[PDB]
RNA sequence: UGAUAUUGAAUGUUGGUACAGCUUGUACAGGAUAGGUAGGAGCCUGGCAUCGGUGGGAUACUACCCUGGCUGUAUUGACCUUCUAACCCGCCGCCCUUAUCGGGCGGGGAGACAGUGUCAGGUGGGCAGUUU
RNA sequence: GGCACAAGGGAGCUUGACUGCGAGACCAGUCGAGCAGGGACGAAAGUCGGGCUUAGUGAUCCGGUGGUUCCGCAUGGA
């Protein structure tokens, strides 16, 4: 019945366990025009990112930490197989091709789309930062200390609010479930 | 024949694409409510010389349930359901709600993306793979881009008289038509203005085919200062030009309103057969000499049209509904009839002999020119001597010599030549 | 005909709105045809439990908002049936006063109605401005 | 009236049946070489904006048909 505080719930989701502390947030479609879906680099923070870099952009992609780049087309290797691993990003030139030729990213949630900051010319800066109207966000672990998830939820809430959606009218906040 | 239907949330330019498929049928406006209330029918072809098109209204969560029912019904007959969605705004929750029905529909579905009017931002065809359907396509009604590929995508799955109906709003026209073809085809609502444009359907009656069109009613010109929603009245006026039999509908509960006489003027001035019809007898009393109360009153007020037969039927209780067509078929012949040149002339000087009061106007000849309506030309020494009182006199004699019931007549006058 | 103000109380019916607390959402498959939407750190209190599973969704339990319902809380509305205190009397008595004007003080009758001020259709050659 | 080298009648190529102006004529418009890019072609020459001439509803007011520094509100956003 009682709404706890942020400084109490970080110390208490220690006790709700090495598990991962995640946050649900009910948003306030009618408002799809100014919907609230997104990604931001995190403060208090293993992935396997595979890139679709084209041209010279593969040359800076092999030194940042990526596992496999490609031979400029391995969607034929994606056809009839392809246990995908963690994250798929791309570049704004072969995205159209990979989109049409690739026919295995819709119900699997890895389709490159430049609304998320994942399809850009800065592939070296993109590898290094990734490593019904609702958003899910993993802010961290059980084993993090009490001062880590406070900045994590603060950064994510400031990101949500920084993004005060248009048609701001009416309540924006409905529920925080830590 | 193949059937193709278009569905989606409103304001996605579905009717715009439907129209540039062929001609310009559905009204195109920009607003959330201004969608086609019901389903329409048409024909199409791309190297197959055989296809049909169906357009419906937008689907969301006023009246929307009936539109949803119509959209569901259209999803049945359609072979491929072109599912068009906006491109500039990405995707929406209502888009997923629409996609739910298609997911539960076991028919091939082609996905199309509108609002792609130029080459560069045409490359925005992405993230629609999450919908679970095949390759999307670009289209723009403003410029007609990407039409060939979309029609090829539709093709890869490839396997009579007209009579109208008009009147002032809320007199049961839609109820009358859907209670006559004996099914649900057009919407019925308590508020005036339920229909938004012409609805066309074909059907066979007594081994004879027929075409019936609704016109959403007509209100006064002075007080029609709406927000371009009265642009549909132009569509209603168009149907009269393509129709050849006009049914005017009056309410029996309410008395004769002044606007009804004005509406009947448009049909008469168009040279079309008219059959005056009254509906909703369930309201007012049905008794002896209540037949003549409105039967006589109509004649007193509607003098300019006297040839029109008068029919009484109530669509709600389905009383004497089957008697409407017997009137229609009879009116069909009289609007297209010719009389012999010999006989017609022999009747003319009999009339002028008993009325030798035409210097004096001279009658020399008379004959017919057109079948519909029956035009006649009389050769006189001078058409200036012709008087509108005398011109009307000739019409009555002709209308009495033969039947010529339920159709207007026009008389032309030519000089001595 | 409709709103809105003039414009009140009582009980009876009585919805809507808002805030709450409990319930429903029928997926081939799937643990009873017992929801999407963030999932994966428990029994032995009669029973039997615990991975995981053709599954797009099983939870060896962490962990939000919806949709239709049920119970409270407040808001108001819609009404009926009453009453009375505005508002209305071309009803009676008394005084202004000698007065079928008018105004006061008493009874009676109607009473939240009618009547009044700002917003829709028809009506109807009601009366105007007009030309062909 | 007229087109015999045909102004029928067809298409392989199905658009040099398109792209920038245009000296010069006839009559408000119409005709027309030259003619600049690129060439539909044809193998090359070379042709080159199609029904013979042929009436085919429209100003008034002026409202759609293709978009772009095409621009100034104290400046900036719309
Ligand atoms: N810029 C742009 N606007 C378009 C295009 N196609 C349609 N629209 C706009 O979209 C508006 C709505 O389209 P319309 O065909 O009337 O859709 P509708 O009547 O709501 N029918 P429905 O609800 O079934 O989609 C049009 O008035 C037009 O302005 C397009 O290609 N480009
Ligand atoms: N008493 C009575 N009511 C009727 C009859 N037919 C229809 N109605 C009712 O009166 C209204 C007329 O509906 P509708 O057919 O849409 O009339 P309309 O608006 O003139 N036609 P449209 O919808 O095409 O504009 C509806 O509320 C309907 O239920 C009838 O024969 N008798």
């Amino acid at each position: 019945s009682k709404a706890y505080d942020v400084s109490e719930a970080v110390a208490l989701v220690k006790k709700t366990n090495d598990a991962t502390v995640e946050v649900a947030f009910r948003l306030g479609p009618r408002k799809n025009d100014q919907q609230i879906r997104g990604a931001v680099v995190l403060p208090n923070g293993t992935q396997r990112v595979l890139v679709f870099a084209k041209g010279e952009k593969a040359k800076e992609a092999e030194a940042a930490g990526a596992d496999f780049v490609g031979d400029t087309d391995y969607i034929n290797k994606i056809q009839q197989g392809w246990f995908d691993f963690d994250v798929i990003v791309a570049t704004p030139d072969m995205m159209g091709e990979v989109g049409k030729i690739g026919r295995v990213l819709g119900p699997k949630g890895l389709m490159p789309n430049p609304k998320t900051g994942t399809v850009t010319f800065e592939v070296e800066k993109a590898i290094g930062e990734i490593k019904a109207g609702n958003i899910h966000v993993p802010i961290g672990k059980v084993s993090f200390e009490d001062e880590k998830l406070v900045e994590n939820f603060t950064t994510m809430y400031d990101t949500i609010l920084k993004a005060k959606p248009a048609a701001a009218k009416g309540v924006y906040v409905k529920n925080v479930a830590v | 024949k193949p059937v193709v239907a278009i569905v989606g949330r409103p304001n996605v330019g579905k009717s715009t694409i439907f129209n540039r498929i062929a001609g310009e049928r559905i009204s195109i406006v920009e607003d959330t409510p201004g969608v086609t209330r019901d389903r329409i029918y048409s024909s199409a072809e791309w190297l197959n010389y055989d296809f049909n098109l169906i357009d419906t209204g937008g689907i969301d969560i006023p009246f929307l349930a009936q539109i949803r029912q119509q959209a569901e019904i259209a999803m049945d007959e359609a072979d491929v359901i072109i599912f068009m969605v906006n491109g500039r705004e990405g995707v929406t929750a209502a888009d997923e709600e629409v996609a739910k029905i298609l997911y539960r529909t076991k028919k091939p579905v082609v996905l199309a993306v509108n609002k792609l009017d130029n080459t560069e931002m045409r490359a925005n065809i992405y993230d629609f793979y999450s919908l679970g359907f095949g390759e999307p396509y670009p289209i723009s009604g403003t410029h007609g881009l990407g039409l060939g590929d979309l029609l090829d995508a539709v093709a890869e799955h490839f396997k009579v008289i007209q009579f109208c109906l008009i009147g002032r709003p809320n007199v049961g026209k839609s109820s009358l038509v859907n209670a006559m073809l004996g099914e649900e085809r057009v919407i019925v609502s308590n508020v005036a203005g339920t229909t938004r444009d012409a609805v066309d359907t074909s059907f066979t009656y007594n081994q004879q085919e027929f075409v019936i069109v609704d016109t959403a009613g007509m209100r006064k010109k002075g007080k029609v200062y709406e927000t371009t929603e009265k642009y549909s009245v132009l569509r209603a006026l168009k149907a009269i030009d393509r129709s050849e039999v006009v049914a005017v509908v009056l309410d029996g509960e309410e008395g004769i309103i002044e606007q009804d006489k004005r509406i009947a003027g448009y049909a008469h001035e168009a040279g079309k057969a008219v059959v005056i019809v009254v509906n909703k007898w369930d309201a007012v009393d049905k008794d002896e000499s209540t037949m003549k109360e409105f039967e006589e009153n109509i004649r007193d007020h509607f003098q300019f049209l006297d040839y029109a037969p008068i029919l009484f039927m109530s669509a709600l209780t389905k009383k004497r509904i089957h008697t409407l067509m017997p009137a229609i078929i009879k009116a069909s012949e009289n609007h297209s009839l010719r009389v012999q040149t010999n006989v017609l002339n022999d009747v003319i000087m009999d009339a002028v002999a008993m009325n030798p009061t035409p210097s004096r106007l001279k009658i020399y000849y008379a004959t017919q020119v057109s079948v519909k309506p029956p035009s006649f030309v009389v050769f006189v020494n001078d058409p200036e001597l012709m008087h509108f009182s005398y011109e009307r006199f000739l019409e009555n004699r002709i209308r009495d010599a033969f039947g010529f019931e339920g159709t207007p007549i026009k008389i032309f006058a030519r000089a001595r030549k």
